[PDB]
């Protein structure tokens, strides 16, 4: 399909970016097109066009949402499923070992965060030569300068990115570990759960199917909603 | 063995997703290195299969692929465009930037002294004392921004600045950002 040089700066920069949310993409699109002065596309017609050239290559420019408060992200993502390598390249034996480690920890972690102590005490247990604490330190603050992970109070959570990249992977590897939210059925690695059933769903999902609803019931098992609602996405 | 369209359209995408990714580090990438991470039992048709890459990279993503020596058997990533928060630009612009900077970030308001035995590190007294006829206003010997310089650029700019100084600028952002921000929609109107 018809390609621009304004489509492939595009591309560059949001492969240099790990991932950008909406206003910064379409910020990103015209600052291209006005690097390249025409008129310019409806962000989300300028996408598409570029997926579609990008279909032979089996990836795609892949629009996402965040865990934590339902913003609109966009990376650059395979189709492929076995992802594992996108990080597999760009790290250490070493380091995405410690990657793994520590996404097996975010998983079966009731809330989708692991405690950086938690996870240095498997440094021992690192493939591909002897890291220290010290070392492991920083590297997980790469991890987080990458967009691979996220943290807050010294815990770290996946960042969307790593979602939208290798939810496909993490799914075929981690079956019995991983959990699904009702409403999107996709991945979910921290959200809210019910007391009664076992259900669980991601925060904007809660946030959307429990909008502007003054009894918010639990979908499977009806049973009364214990936690907050949160107030569905909006550019403010 | 039997390998389809998209078997081979696979295996291009995951080199030029190689490539890609290593031109990044600046490598340089060696063409055995290619072979081992990725082409494996596919290596009799390769050559076709670099071809596509190359092309693909180039095509898509406009990047040459070259190799850098002749007969180095190690290949590179070159930007053909185009090509390219403050901007072959001034060098004492840097330096205001960066001194706008530091006044930005410890609550808009900085003393004299402590940075100075921290700048020269990195014409001091004389360049900054000038940059007050324009760019700054100072009592004794603090520090604020001076009228010329919110005409010519904002707190986010300085903020995208020392951002990418370390790059990023969520971190060293947030408690400033909001006001940034609060400071682009001021901008508004
Ligand atoms: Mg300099
Ligand atoms: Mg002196
Ligand atoms: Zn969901
Ligand atoms: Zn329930």
């Amino acid at each position: 399909g018809v390609m621009t040089d304004v489509h492939r700066r595009f591309l560059q920069l949001l492969m240099t970016h790990g991932v950008l949310e909406e206003w910064d993409v379409k910020r990103l699109q015209t600052h291209c097109y006005k690097v390249h002065n025409a008129t310019v596309d409806k962000l989300e017609d300028f996408i598409n066009n570029i997926n579609s050239v990008l279909e032979s290559l089996y990836i795609e420019i892949k629009r996402g949402v965040t865990e934590d408060d339902g913003r609109p992200i966009y990376a650059l993502v395979n189709l492929a499923t076995t992802s594992i390598s996108k990080m597999a390249t760009d790290f250490a034996e070493n380091e995405l070992d410690l990657f793994r480690k520590a996404l097996e920890l975010i998983i079966d972690s009731e809330t989708g965060f692991a405690s950086s102590t938690n996870i240095l005490n498997l440094v021992d247990q690192l493939k591909g030569k002897k890291m220290r604490k010290k070392e492991a330190e920083q590297v997980l603050q790469k991890f987080v300068q990458n967009k691979w992970l996220i943290e807050k109070e010294g815990e770290f959570t996946l960042h969307g990115r790593a979602i939208l990249e290798m939810e496909q992977y993490i799914r075929e590897t981690y079956p019995d570990a991983v959990k699904i939210c009702n409403i999107c059925h996709s991945l979910l690695i921290q959200g809210q759960s019910c007391e009664t059933c076992g259900i669980r769903m991601h925060l904007p999902c809660v946030a959307k199917y429990f909008q502007s609803n003054a009894e918010p019931r639990c979908p499977h098992c009806n049973d009364y909603w214990p936690h907050e609602i949160p107030k569905v996405f909006d550019p403010e | 063995g039997p390998r389809s369209q998209k078997q081979l359209e696979l295996k291009v995408s995951e080199l030029v997703q190689f490539l890609l990714i290593k031109d990044q580090k600046k490598i340089p990438i060696k063409r055995a290195d290619i072979l081992k991470h990725v082409i494996g039992d596919y290596k009799d048709i390769f050559p076709d299969l670099f071809k596509r890459a190359a092309e693909r990279l180039q095509y898509v993503f406009g990047y040459k692929l070259v190799e850098l020596e002749p007969k180095s058997n190690t290949y590179i990533l070159i930007n053909t465009l185009e090509p390219v928060e403050m901007r072959q630009g001034t060098p004492t612009t840097g330096l205001l930037m960066i001194v706008l900077g530091l006044i930005f970030m410890k609550g808009n308001t900085l003393k004299e002294t402590e940075a100075w035995d921290f700048l020269r590190r990195l014409p001091k007294k004389l360049i900054t004392e000038d940059f007050v006829r324009q760019r700054y206003l100072e009592y004794r010997y603090e520090f604020q921004w001076g009228p010329r310089t919110n005409l010519e650029l904002s707190k986010m700019k300085v903020l995208k600045f020392v951002a990418k100084v370390h790059n990023q600028d969520p971190k060293d952002w947030p408690a400033q950002y909001c006001e940034a921000l609060a400071d682009e929609e001021n901008r508004a109107r």
